[PDB]
This record gives structure tokens, sequence and C-alpha cells, in this order.
RNA sequence: AAGUUUGAAAAGCACUUUGGAAAGAGAGUGAAAUAGAACCUGAAGUCGUGACAAAGACAAUGGAAGUACCUCCAUUUCAAC
RNA sequence: UAGAUGUGGCCUGGAGGUUAGGACGAAGCUUAUGGCGUGAGCCUAAGAUGGACCGGCCUCUAGUGCAGAUCUUGGUUGGCGUAGCAAAGAUCUAACGGAGACGUUGGAUACUGGAGCGGGGAAGGAUUUCGUGCCAACGGCACUCG
RNA sequence: UUAAUGAGAUUCCCUCUGUCCCGAGUUACUAUCUAGCGAAACGACAGUCAAGGGAACGGACUUGAAGGGCUAAGCGGGGA
RNA sequence: UACGUCCCUCUCCAAACGAGAGAACAUGCAUGGGCUGGCAUGAGCGGCCUUGAGGCCUGAAAUUUCAUGCUAGGGACACA
């Protein structure tokens, strides 16, 4: 008889903490070995939003016509420096790690993050590491593996940190280094770990990753809400005004047989702060640093100078200072929460996911009001020598 | 009578009670049980931050849906309170059992606390009111506390 | 005790910005709260847990009401005491109390 | 409801000191304080800590049948049946 | 099973007989104290239990055996340090007292708002008044206060 | 049959709105955590399921399937 | 007596409490300046409008960069 479509996805239970707010992809592309050795994903900081304004494309009728607005998220992401290189065997179990060669030298941020104080600690991290690979046993037992990595390996994945002492910001209160083995889907095994031997111990940034105009998958973390009730953790109902012992529940959360209460039945708990995967995000701009190119958001309609850090900063981040990523819509983060991108599932051949973008505007308003202002040296020419500045640009 | 456990060496060993405790059994159990083999300037030092609430004293057998915290992971758990009063009340037992080291001839700073023992008192009454007019019982459950010191020879 | 006893009696004269420390708490609680968070501000701002007030400081607190409370406060930390030593001692408290200012819009943490 | 029926005798714990005083630890009384006034005996129930098989939970208990180790419990041999 | 019956058969209180214990420790009580009776039960030991009564046997006698009656009474226990102590006035500070959140005084901000947390009475209560102590348990938190 | 009256019963219309579409945010007070205090109703034992049989809708039986333990906040399916 | 972890404090992408993410001379905290943004022309004064998009507020359950100020290091197991 009478019913209805059931509340929320069944494909995401348990509504779970996270178990790591670094967001990490569970399940890496195809491997195509007819494709070269690269790295398929990447980790950011989500820096915050913003919108902006496109040339359109794809004949259709909102399209092929004048622009659009479409938000945006700036994700702010420093080169990666590579650590490690690790294989795994194909074994009937499912993979398996076959060794871990390491640089000679591993940042004093990577080395943190094998500790929770590191200030009270004497810093052993990675001490007969370091040692052991000047010398000549450890050359040995390190070609050792990496000739290991060949005749067993299948799957080859760098390790890679972040850099944060290259990332300036503040509120990302952390210092320690985010680590993430990134999958390489080249060919020929042989020449996979010929591009992991290489750039290991260098900075991996993420146009070398990533192209402009081509999307990618977002692994995050989503923003946190404790202990949602039913009506918002599931979406439910209300029941009506006049109910006792209040209406933000679930009627009837079972039958008599079984007399189980289910899996199914909606249920109060942990809401937000659930890995997600957004897939097919499609990013629009993948902009250098300020330090290099202090002119990120004038592409060729906006002659003027700005940056993409709106005025005032994105709330509650601060300055874009590194090669920020622009995706296109939402990203499953509160600001500075890590963000890994990553390479796509999907067969993404379609006029509507591998079509070239120009992006003809990009808002730099505050976030913190309403924004009437870009580029506040327009602020400035709207108003005047007003009384702040008259009283020190004119007490001298 | 006297005192389930002997100190197994009589000059080298203090003892204290106390009757009518005034406070709750139950609070006071664990607050005596926490130091049961700790020394005796290690015992103050746990009841004198308890106070300060920067260490607990873990609720084990009267635990009993109390809230979790962080400080009661060192005792290996995840329940545990600060009993003010419970507290207050055997920093008075053990600076008597202090009493008892110097009246012998003992150094309180090699005092070791061998067999607390907590137990239950003759639980006063002061009856309370319930609806309908339905007079139930107030217990308040006094306790006995011992124990009982020794010396470790160096 | 380093930075503890190397100075005796100190006096800086420090704002307490308070609308920071009471944002959204319940209004009647208010000028109490402003109270008690000056109190662990100004412990945190001299290693010592027995802060008095010196009845000026309480009596501005409490001069817009129990629900309207000064967004800032200009006070004078006096740092007196009675010259314990070694460890675990009493003798450091705090005689805080308030400074009439006006303004409040170009003037840092001072001393004496 | 309520035998304070402590002890033969109040000899009812002087006094020392820990506690602000209670109470505690000592002494001391007496045959017993392990008879300290809410006192003859002091049970069950429940609880406490000390020990343990220190066992080991995947209802408890129980039945039969063994075994492990431990039991001043019985008996017997302890130059012999 | 309902029932019937037997038992040189078991057990409790007491009587008439007999035999006999007991301050060199009786009743009682405890039990990983064994043994022995198919069993009811009995006997022993050992108590860092108890302190003054009492066992066996033959008859007599009855207020004579309890797990279960929404049994009765007393006591304890779980749930459980749990529900809660959420209507009605927000205490804040100095220095003072104190064995110590408490009280007092000062100042501060308040609340009652003259149909009052006012001042007087009747009904009713009858020392609750007052002062000085006190702080054991009572004032559902606490108290140096009541 | 009736004017007036109606915390009467009833229907429509107007206004008005969170009654609702469809919910969302805020606030005290609670719940939550703590110090102090502290009950009770209830209580054979208990206490994971499916199927079977059965006083015919089992927590214990039968046969399978799960189940390490102890936990805090919830909820209201069951414990006929 | 080791490497370390934990508590206490602080921070807040986390949070009912645990847990989490952190920091532990760091831009850490606190002020101020600047930006950004709200409001809409401040007490006072001159001749009511003028000073004047003024004054005030702006991180605080916790907008963003710059100057100056102070800035626990103690515990608990690990550990025998
Ligand atoms: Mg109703
Ligand atoms: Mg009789
Ligand atoms: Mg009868
Ligand atoms: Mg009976
Ligand atoms: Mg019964
Ligand atoms: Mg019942
Ligand atoms: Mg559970
Ligand atoms: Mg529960
Ligand atoms: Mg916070
Ligand atoms: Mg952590
Ligand atoms: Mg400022
Ligand atoms: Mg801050």
């Amino acid at each position: 008889k009478f019913e209805h479509p059931r509340h929320g996805h069944l494909g995401f239970l348990p509504r779970k903490r996270s178990r790591q707010i670094r967001g990490r992809a569970r399940a890496f592309p195809k491997d195509d070995a007819t494709q070269k050795p690269h790295l398929t994903s990447f980790m950011v900081f989500k820096a915050g939003m913003t919108h902006i304004v496109r040339d359109v494309d794809r004949p259709g009728s909102k399209v092929n016509k004048k622009e659009v607005v479409e938000p945006v998220t700036i994700l702010e992401a420093p080169p990666m420096v590579i650590v490690g290189i690790v294989g795994y065997r194909q074994t009937p179990v499912g993979l398996k790690t076959i060794g871990t060669v390491w640089a000679h030298h591993t940042s004093v941020e990577f080395r943190r993050r094998y500790y929770k104080n590191w200030k009270q600690s004497a810093q052993l991290a990675f001490s007969r590491q370091k040692q052991f690979a000047n010398t000549k046993e450890g050359k040995v037992a390190e070609a050792r593996t990496l000739n290991a990595f060949a005749k067993k390996a299948s799957v080859i994945r760098v390790i890679a940190h972040t850099q944060l002492r290259k990332l300036r910001n503040h509120r990302v209160g952390v210092k320690k280094a985010h680590v993430q083995e990134i999958q390489i889907n080249g060919g020929n095994v042989a020449a996979k770990i010929a591009l992991a031997k290489s750039l290991l111990e260098k900075e991996v940034r993420v146009d070398s990753v990533f192209q402009q105009s081509e999307a990618c998958d977002v692994c995050s973390v989503t923003k946190g809400h404790g202990t949602e009730g039913v009506v918002k953790r599931w979406g439910v109902a209300c029941l009506p005004r006049k109910t006792h012992r209040g209406l933000r529940k679930v009627a009837c959360i079972g039958a008599w047989h079984p007399a189980r209460v289910m899996y199914t039945v909606a249920r109060a708990g942990q809401h937000g702060y659930h890995h997600r995967t957004q897939l097919n995000k499609k990013i629009y701009q993948i902009g250098r640093s300020v330090a290099v190119e202090p002119n990120q958001a004038t592409t060729t309609y906006d002659l003027t100078a700005k940056t993409i850090t709106p005025m005032g900063g994105f709330v509650g981040y601060g300055t874009v200072r590194n090669d920020y990523v622009m995706l296109k819509g939402s990203v499953s983060g509160p600001r500075r929460r890590v963000m890994t991108l990553r390479r796509p599932m999907a067969p993404q051949t379609s006029r509507h996911l591998k079509e070239k973008i120009v992006l003809k505007f990009i808002d730099t308003s505050s976030k913190i009001g309403h924004g009437r202002f870009q580029t506040k040296k327009e602020k400035n020419q709207w108003f005047g020598p007003l009384k702040k500045d008259r009283i020190r640009r004119e007490e001298r | 009578t006297h005192y389930s456990r002997k100190p197994q060496v009589s000059s080298k060993s203090a003892k204290a009670k106390v009757s009518d405790l005034r406070c709750h059994y139950k609070n006071t159990f664990e607050t005596a049980n926490v130091i049961n083999g700790m020394p005796l300037r290690k015992a103050q030092q746990l009841y004198r931050q308890v106070l300060a609430k920067t260490r607990c004293i873990p609720f084990k057998r009267y635990n009993g849906k109390i809230g979790r915290t962080a400080q009661a992971k060192e005792w290996g758990q995840t329940k545990g309170r600060w009993p003010r009063k419970s507290v207050v009340a055997m920093m008075s037992l053990l600076k008597n059992a202090e009493a008892n080291a110097i009246e012998k001839g003992l150094d309180p700073n090699q005092m070791v606390i061998k067999h607390v023992q907590v137990d239950q008192a003759a639980r006063m009454r002061r009856r309370t009111y319930r609806a309908h007019g339905r007079i139930t019982p107030y217990m308040c459950s006094p306790c006995h506390v011992q124990l009982f010191m020794s010396e470790k020879k160096e | 005790k380093r930075t503890g006893r190397k100075p005796d009696a100190v006096s800086m004269e420090a704002t307490i910005h308070l609308s920071k420390l009471l944002k959204k708490k319940t209004f009647s609680k208010r000028a109490p709260l402003a109270i008690k968070r000056i109190k662990a501000f100004v412990g945190r701002l001299m290693k010592t847990k027995d802060n008095r007030i010196d009845a000026s400081l309480n009596t501005y607190i409490w001069h817009k009401g129990v629900k309207g409370v000064p967004g800032r406060v200009r006070v004078l930390i006096q740092r007196k005491s009675e010259t314990t030593e070694g460890n675990k001692h009493k003798h450091f408290y705090t005689v805080i109390s308030n400074v009439p200012v006006a303004s409040f819009k170009g003037l840092t943490t001072k001393t004496v």
C-alpha cells in the first residue's frame, strides 16, 4: 500500500567518526600500463570557497551563451616531499608491503609524525636509518629491496608528506607532517620504480600531478556535528506539534517481529566527520604561488591586479600563500582540513566532464562581510582619506 | 577485636582508623583502595592532586554510570571522579597514621600503605517524601576505614 | 621561581578585553563570570592563583548591572607578597584593581 | 517497639599524643575490651581485603565420570603384606 | 501422582525413669572436620569460638520439623552513587572571624514593589521569643548559622 | 417559532499565522560532566538470533548462525 | 635507569563525557596597530549642521596580516 522512498542512504553506515581527519583514498585508479609513471593523488588544505564567472561551452540552453556564476573551492596545495617508496605483493590474501626504502634525509616535520610530544622527546626517530643509510650494508639492504620491488611488486606507492613550514598558515595548528601513500599508475613496474626512485626526496607540486581543466575525486572527512538527532542525522520528519515527549523522533522503530530494532531505522549519534569521496570534482584553475606570481586571480578579463585571497583573508583560514587548486563546488571539509585529491575512477569521456575552461572573472570580495569591493585598491577609490589615515597621513 | 590483617611486623608499622567517617561508603571505597600499595608520601601526593583535580579516583566496583574522563587512563579505565569529601577525610586518616609513625620512631618517608580496608557502618536514617504520600527511606550509609603501614628496609 | 622571585611587588597596568571572554554567556551570570575570568586571566598573567579584587575593579564590572558588563577593563595588577619560598607556598597573591582610563584605543600593556 | 543481659566488681580506659575538638594510636583496668555502655553469645544475609587454580568467563546451577593441585581431615603401612 | 500403611525411624520443647557428662570448658555457634546411615540424621575434631549448663536409653507429653501461602515480623540487597536535588530572587568583593564551602561587617548589583520575602491580629500552634553557647543528628547542598 | 445570552454542538467565510509544504536558527531550564546529597517502583533466574516442534508467536529444548570482556550517552523493538 | 606514551595547562578542523586534531619559547598567549567588515554621523564645540562614512563594535563557539608584552615543567605508569 502507501509508502515513501526510504530516508538516508544505507551505504554510508555506520554513521561513524572517521578513523582520521586525514582524507585517505581507499582505492586508487586502475593501473593502465599504457600510460606514463605518475602520481595519482595529492593532499591539499581546504582554504575556503568563493565563486567565479565562466565563459560557457557545450551547446545547450543555459550553455553556448552568456556567462554563469558557479561556486568554487580554493584548496591550498603546497608541494609534497616524497620520503619513501613502498611496493606490494599481489598475494591471495590481498596486497602486502614488501619493504620501504627511505630517503637519506627526512624532513624534521616528517619525523614529528612519529611522535606526539617531540619536544620532551629526544628526537631519535629515523636515527639508526640516517646512520645506517650512510653505511655500505645500508646501500646493500636498500638496493636489495629495490631489486625486490621489481621481482615481487605490482603496486608501487611513494610516501609523501606535506610541507607545513612551507605552509605559513597558522590556523592549521599542526606542525606534524600529514603522511600519505600515493599510487603510481604508469606501466612496466621496472620503469615504475624508476619514477619513484627519481623523485624521491624531491618536492612534488600539484600541477605536476594534475592538469588545469580536468577533474579529480576529493577524498576528505566531513565537517563534524557531534551527536545529531534523528531529524538532523537522517532527515526523517518532525512529529506533529501535538506530540508528547517531544516531536524530533522516529515514532515506530520496530514491528513486533522482528523483536529487535533494525539497523535500518533512524537513530541519533555521530553526524558529520565522516570520510567522503566526492567523485568528479572538476578543477577550474591550478594557479601558482604569490611568491612567484602575485597575480593569481587575474586571468584575461580582469586586467586589474589581485590574488585569490579575498579582502581580509578567507574567513577562519588566512591568506593563501601556496600553489592553490580551484575546484568546482563543494568539498567535504571545514576550513583548514586536509583534503586528498585523486585522479578519478569514472570513464570521464563526456562533453560535460572533458571540456576545457577559461575563467572570465573570480571574486575576491571579502567573505567576512557582504563585500562590495574586489582588490581593496578599489575600496580606497570609493572612499577618501577618511579620518583614520587622515590622522596619520596628514599628521606628518 | 581489631583489624583484618596484622602488619607482620608490629613495631615497624603504624595503624589508624575512623568509625563514623560521615560520608558515602561508595565514594570512600575507591578513594581508599587507590592508595593500597603506595608509599605514604606518594599517597598524600595522590589525594592532594585529586583535590586540585589533576588526578582522579578510579572508581572500581562502584563506578556504575559515572562519567568518563581523561584522568582515569593511568588507572587503566575510562571512569573516575574527584570525591572531595572522601579525599579530605583520608588526608586526615593518613596524617593520623603519620603521627603514629613518629610516635614509634619510623620515618613516614618510608611508610607503605599496606592493607587499607573500607566497609559499611550502621547506615543512619532520615526519611524523605515521595509522591502520593509514600514515606521512603533516605539512608546515609557511613563507613569504617582501616589501614596500617610498614617500612621498606633500604 | 626564575621570573617569579626575580621581581618583587610587580605592577603591570594591562587591558583585559572582556567581551572576548564573555560572549553569548548567560546574562544573569555575566557580571559574576566577568570576575571569575579575570582571576584565571591575571593568574595566567603571573603564574599565581590567589587573586584579590580591589573593590574598584569589582564596583566597575558591576556598575552596568549584572547583565551589562564593559567590553574592556584597564587593570592595575599589584602582586605583593608575604615572602615565602621553596615550593607549594601561599605568599604570592594579587591586588588586582581598576584604572579609570576613559579610552582603550592606543594603550598597550604597561608596567609601574 | 523496647530484657544496657558490660563485668563477679565500674574496677566505665587515668595518662601520653595526633586531631580544632571527636575519634585514632599507645598504655592501663580486668579472667576476657577479641566483655568499651548502640557492651553475654553474635548466626544467616550481604559487603569489604588478603590469599588463591590466581582460574577463567562466552547464562548460573546441577548429573555422572575422571584428572590437575591442595587439604593437620580420616585410615593404613611405616624392618611389612 | 492422589491415597493408604509400616518402620527397634528421624528430629524439636518438656515430664517420669535410668545412665552419664561439665570451668581440665555445657548449650550454642562456625565448616574444604571427617565417618556413617539408602535417607531423615547422628557422632567425632578444632575454633585466635563460647562461658554454665547438659548428652545417651526406656516410657510419657506436645504450641514438635517449613522454601514457596500478593505469608507475618525483623533485617539486608540489587537496581545505585542511578533517577534526581531543574517552578518561584543572580551573588560580587574586600578584611574579619574561624580547626576549616560558613558567618559578620563595609561596599557593590539586585529582588520583593505597599493585594509585599512589609508591620500587626483571629483560628491554630505554645516556647518556636531572647541571649550565650554549641554543631554530634536535624535544616533533602553545606555551615563557624539555624 | 424565536430577539438577546452561551468556556454549549456545528458549518462556511474573512483575517491571520511554522498547523502544514519543510523545516531552520536563537534563548533561558534541564538533560550532559563535576562537588554535595541521595531515593524508589520493580527483582525466580536471567537476558544474541533464525527455524523446528511445544499449553500450537521460546531466554533456556532441538538444529543452525553470531557472540572476547567491561563501558558512557541515547532510544523505545522486545523482555506476551 | 632508556625510547616513549599519559595526566595537568593551552589550542580547536573535534566533542554530551571519553575520544579526536594539535602546540608544547611557538607567533604560543595577551594587548595594540593595520586590514576586512557591521552600524549610520558619535560626548563636546563653532555657525540646529559643522567638524565627520563619525564614534563604537570586529573573534569571543574561537575574521585576517603586523608591532610590543609576558611567557608552570611538574607529575603517572613505561619500570622490572
Ligand atoms: Mg498531548
Ligand atoms: Mg513447648
Ligand atoms: Mg505450630
Ligand atoms: Mg524460614
Ligand atoms: Mg519468598
Ligand atoms: Mg515483587
Ligand atoms: Mg552497548
Ligand atoms: Mg544503556
Ligand atoms: Mg572550546
Ligand atoms: Mg592526540
Ligand atoms: Mg585589534
Ligand atoms: Mg584565541
